[PDB]
């Protein structure tokens, strides 16, 4: 423990009279006011060292401050007692419970899965949504994001997902999830709390909550704690592990904040240059392990700035994670049930859960055909809105009514109402039945003869 | 250790032997002891950024550091006192210095130490266990509100030893001597709290308690509960001042904290002159609106640190009033000025900008300022309930929503009520867009309003759907024609045109339309819904539209007069009129 | 600024401030800011320019207890004929109202080219009316401005379908626009006309339209003015 400190500038710290410091090492900072703030090591050069303060350098004396350096890397007290108990972004109990006994002490950084040890995506699941089933399939253990807009029902729709998840999934042992928030709102915190309470999974799930009132470092560290926790659940606990992460936008802006605070050379749109890899840290951790029971299924949620899907946040999100489920502001103001954008939304593996032996052979072709009719309906909607109602072809009006019906009926089911995959396939066959016999060019003869009543 | 300026580059000054001082800490620079703030610190030489004029400060002048950050004085003598961005009285500066200008480096107390007050011990004796927030006594402060509760400051817990209550004392006198684990300690009636740290509370809660705006449209469409958050445009000449003043006077909150960032001289002077002119309407007539409220004013010539962080001080005072267990409200004028000042501060701190000239801490500062509010229970033995309602205005330079201020305002505030200049140019009441008005507090407010059986939500959503159908009808009227529609469409269009006159529009100049009670607005919406429903029912009864419109004119004239005649003590008088509307249905069954 | 300040708070006299070529003072302020060898901001301008103008335009106002008041009306050249300019954007939200210049009116060989659309003043509410300027000021100002605007709309509409399609209000606005442009707009080089001459020329030029052709006029005004 070195009681010597040299400089302080902005939200950072520099100490001297030390040697052999570790990269991203846990360091305890005892201030002059008696305040104990946790911090991580930034860099180490010779007899000089530089570290970053999580709680900030605000209200700290230069020569009156003492620091105890553990020297070990980033360390978290993971255990099996985390289920049912709530934890904060700082790791401290927010549930006002007693001291949690740690089963194992492991780095929150997370370990990249070996390629040969990586197992291919398989099986399937029922999210209770037709769009989370038909249009874009969701594999169990796979990784798919949710791109929403500010003010939109991101928290509510995600709540529908987390609530209907374990209920519907069995139709394809209850499913266990993990809730994670980084620099999130108090209103969204109350909404998520009431959602997790209503689902009754609060006993079977763990929550890591970092409030917006809390520091940015805690928000960035929340994702790591969730990564190690979900990893411990999908490997050590050998149970089905759902990973729910929220407020990625806050962690991104905070990342830009930390990147600028060090005056580092920024990349595109002011974010970090390692952003691809920085996101890939927790992004590529999802998957299945051969021979090891359980899996980590990543269902992240991010908010595009100014409702722009062309934003660098969403672009980097698609560049990191494979596939995404879009929430458009176009359909959110239409008043219909939750607004999924058919074009932008796509699945990582939609070919893994299809075909016979998994669910049915009527799934995939119907997805391609329905997507075709919907897109044709959109282009025909633009053409109809341009020239006129008598200036459009027969296929234009047919696809228009088909897309309108697909939006009013198929797209609109409910949040607390979980539609089974079979109901999705039936309602889809009935929606496609609205179209003519020569309408679907993406469908096979057998399925066409079979689906028509 | 006393600092000495060894370097001066522009407004920034670096002083050696300042090692004792901390980061982001206030300091007195030069022989004049001018107000300044320490930015960085390198060894024994700290780099400080003076918010005041750097002219006159030379080398060899000892610089004394406060050793701590920027703070403010909460307690008695604070109310009925104007303050600046630096939390300093302009009236007392003009009274004392007797000058038309404000000297750089001058210093005066925020709270008056020359004011003697009569205090009395309420619920605190010697030997009783108390903590931060626990009431140590009661002293009458304003001429409007009840005696201001003086409580033992935060991070102080022990057994009381020497009580100076009851008795008459100033703000510089210690009103208590507390014995803690650290033995003997001194406590006063006045306290000092950091401007960057929000006031501590016992437990946090969600605000289900609705705040009365006094305006009909404000309480109906986009209602802001006490503790809730509301946003609007900062456009000048858009009539924002009228809505703001009407909101502050008719507020259901106990106190109001007004914090400006920066603006033209005419606006700040107009507000400064028109502030004290308002009178109370509680106990017949108490004091002025300036007495039970706090004002912090900073012009454009004021420092940028006194702008972006002024909202922090105002929110600190408002939360301090919310720490006393009273529902309050925080009003912020021209937040875009505090944002641009935060941009200049971003240029002054060397922080790399993010987008459109905004700083790096943009989202963090906005979220920190928006999350400090709300309704909660303050700490201490007192266990009093309180609230702080944040209300902000964003005035982007280009007006574009792509600006940081706009996206942050729309994102942070859960309720957004837009003010369109064209809407005020339509020769109508207070300017609000019927299409773009939205609030996220609708669910909780509706569920909470079901307790008092005051249910707007049904009639609110219904009139919303009527306004939307009328919007489609308006879109069709400019497409095909106004004479080609059906009876239902005509009834909806007429109801929409009527709703924009006798229902939505409420003149603050009149007696009964200045502040419309909950019963007044509820009865107005109920009577309107009764008329529209009676018309819709009469449409299916076989009555002609013209004959109905001619015969039911009396019901419309009677319903239009429910906005006047003062006091709502006789709401039942309106109910009879509603029955008369039903009688129109009986009149529709004849002709 | 100190010179105007000395004649207000101390000498107590009515003062008026005028700044010429603020663009050159902005480039000068740019060289002066670069004198600190700092990396310049957007388009080669200091980020503290908001405060730089804030210590400038704040020198104008009326003082309580002092008879002498100082008023300032600066002048600035918009860069490359663009209103997006940092100068225009800085003085825009700061100053009250703005007086622009129409390049069309200056290049058509006419008098002072202040575009009627763009011309505005925030203190216009306190500078007119009975006892201030005239009772015929505001209403007729709005009526003449509306006449010029609707006259321009009619100028474009007549440039479309021709002059045979000219309507009542259309032709009225055509004459009103032609007149307001070739007469009302025309002032002089050294010429200064009294406010009374302005109100009289306004009522007389607006007299070309009938009494009901102006919906921008009040009844009391129309009965107590038109003669």
């Amino acid at each position: 423990n070195y009681n010597t400190v040299s400089g302080v500038n902005g939200p950072l710290v520099i100490l001297e009279k030390v040697k052999f410091p570790r990269y991203n090492e846990i360091v305890n900072l005892t201030l002059p006011d008696g305040t104990v703030r946790q911090g991580q090591v930034l860099e180490i050069r010779g007899d000089r060292a530089i570290v970053q303060v999580f709680e900030g350098t605000s209200g700290i004396d230069v020569k009156k401050t003492t620091v105890e350096f553990t020297g070990e890397s980033l360390r978290i007290p993971v255990s099996e007692d985390m289920l049912g108990r709530i934890f904060d972004g700082s790791g401290r109990p927010i549930d006002n419970g007693p001291k949690v006994f740690a089963e194992d002490y492991l780095d929150i950084n997370g370990s990249p899965i070996n390629p040969y040890a990586r197992i291919y995506p398989e099986e399937m699941i029922s999210t209770g949504v037709s769009a989370i089933d038909t249009m874009n399939s969701i594999a169990r253990g796979q990784k798919i994001p949710i791109f929403s807009a500010s003010g939109l029902p991101h928290n509510e729709i995600a709540a529908q997902i987390c609530r209907q998840a374990g209920l519907v999934r069995p139709t394809k042992e209850n499913f266990s999830i993990v809730f994670a928030a980084m620099g999130v709102n108090l209103e969204t915190a109350r909404f998520f709390k009431q959602d997790f309470e209503e689902n009754g999974s609060l006993e079977r799930t763990s929550l890591f909550l970092n409030l917006a009132n809390d520091p940015t470092i805690e928000r960035i560290i929340t994702p790591r704690l969730a990564l190690t926790t979900a990893e411990y659940l999908a490997y050590q606990t050998e149970r089905h592990v759902l990973t729910i992460l929220t407020d990625m936008s806050s962690y991104a802006d905070a990342l830009r904040e930390v990147s600028a605070a060090r005056e580092e050379v920024p990349g595109r749109r002011g974010y970090p240059g390692y952003m691809y890899t920085d996101l890939s840290t927790i992004y590529e951790r999802a998957g299945r392990v051969e021979g090891r029971n359980g899996s980590i299924t990543q269902i992240p949620i991010l908010t595009m700035p100014n409702d722009d899907i062309t934003h660098p946040i969403p672009d980097l999100t698609g560049y990191i994670t494979e596939g995404q489920i879009f929430v458009d502001r176009q359909l959110h103001n239409k008043g219909i049930y939750p607004p999924i954008n058919v074009l932008p939304s796509l699945s990582r593996l939609m070919k893994s859960a299809i075909g016979e032996g998994m669910t049915r052979k009527d799934h995939g072709d119907v997805s391609n055909q329905l997507y075709a009719k919907y897109a044709i309906g959109k282009d025909a909607a633009a053409m109809k809105a341009v020239v006129g109602e008598e200036a459009l072809s027969i296929e234009d009006k047919l696809s228009l009514e088909f897309l309108e019906k697909f939006e009013k009926t198929f797209i609109t089911q409910g949040a607390y109402e979980d539609r089974t995959v079979f109901e999705s396939l039936d309602q889809a066959w009935s929606l496609l039945r609205i179209y003519p016999k020569e309408m679907l060019n993406r469908i096979s003869p057998k399925i066409l003869d079979e689906f028509y009543d | 250790e006393y600092g000495a300026i060894y370097s001066v580059s522009g407004p920034v000054v670096i002083a050696e032997n300042m090692i004792g001082c901390a980061m982001y800490e206030l300091v007195k620079v030069g022989h004049d002891n001018l107000v300044g703030e320490v930015i960085r610190i390198d060894g024994d030489k700290a780099t400080i950024q003076v918010y005041e004029e750097t002219a006159g400060l030379t080398v060899g002048d000892p610089v004394l550091r406060t050793g701590k950050p920027l703070s403010v004085e909460l307690g008695p003598g604070l109310m009925e006192t104007i303050y600046d961005g630096i939390q300093r009285p302009l009236k007392a500066i003009k009274e004392e210095s007797q000058s038309i200008y404000i000297p750089r480096g001058i210093d005066t107390p925020a709270l008056d130490r020359t004011i003697k007050w009569q205090f009395t011990p309420g619920k605190f004796q010697v030997g009783d266990h108390i903590s931060g927030g626990d009431i140590y006594g009661s002293v009458f402060e304003n001429s409007l509100i009840s005696s201001h509760k003086i409580l033992l400051p935060p991070r102080s817990r022990g057994t009381i030893t020497w009580i100076a209550p009851a008795g008459e004392y100033t703000l510089d006198e210690k009103i208590l001597e507390v014995e803690f684990d650290g033995k003997k300690s001194d406590f006063t009636l006045y306290h000092t709290w950091p401007v960057r740290v929000p006031r501590p509370v016992t437990e946090k809660l969600s605000a289900d308690y609705p705040l009365l705006t006094g305006q009909r449209v404000l309480d109906a469409l986009f209602p802001c509960v006490q503790g809730g958050t509301t946003c609007i445009p900062g456009a000048f000449g858009c009539g924002k001042t009228v809505i703001s003043q009407s909101l502050s006077k008719y507020s259901n909150s106990d106190a109001i904290i007004y914090v400006g960032c920066g603006e033209r001289g005419n606006e700040m002077a107009e507000v400064l002159m028109e502030f004290p002119e308002l009178y109370t309407e509680m106990s017949g007539t108490k004091e002025p609106i300036m007495k039970r409220t706090t004002l912090v004013a900073n012009t454009s010539n004021m420092p940028v640190a006194a702008r972006e962080a002024s909202i922090y001080t105002g929110i600190t005072l408002a939360e301090y009033f919310r720490d006393q267990g009273k529902n309050v409200s925080m009003i912020a004028d021209s937040s875009s000025r505090w944002a641009e000042a935060l941009r200049e501060i971003s240029g002054r701190l060397g922080e790399m900008p993010a987008d459109q000239g905004f700083p790096a801490y943009l989202g963090a500062k906005l979220a920190s300022f928006y999350e400090r509010a709300g309704k909660a229970v303050a700490l201490g033995s007192p266990d009093r309930t309180g609230s702080v309602s944040i209300v902000a205005a964003v005035s982007p330079a280009g007006g574009d929503f792509s600006d940081p201020v706009t996206t942050a305002t729309l994102g942070i505030t859960q309720v957004f009520w837009g003010l369109d200049k064209k809407l005020a140019q339509r020769k109508h009441f207070p300017s609000i867009n019927t299409s773009v008005s939205y609030s996220k507090y609708t669910n909780v407010l509706n569920k909470f309003y079901d307790s008092n059986y005051p249910e707007f939500p049904v009639l609110r959503d219904r009139m919303k759907e009527i306004l939307s159908n009328a919007e489609e009808l308006e879109q069709v009227v400019q497409l095909v024609g106004k004479s080609a529609l059906s009876d239902s469409d005509k009834i909806t269009l007429d109801v929409a045109t009527l709703i924009k006159e006798d229902f939505l529009q409420q003149n603050g100049y009149s007696t009964y339309d200045a502040f419309c009670p909950i019963w007044k607005t509820f009865d107005m919406m109920r009577a309107f819904i009764s008329y529209h429903d009676e018309a819709q029912k009469a449409v299916a009864n076989g009555a002609n539209w013209s004959k109905l419109a001619d015969s039911t004119g009396d019901v419309k004239h009677a319903v239009s007069s429910s906005k006047f005649f003062e006091p709502s003590r006789g709401e039942k008088e309106v109910h009879g009129e509603f029955e008369k509307l039903l009688s129109t249905m009986q009149e529709r069954f004849a002709e």
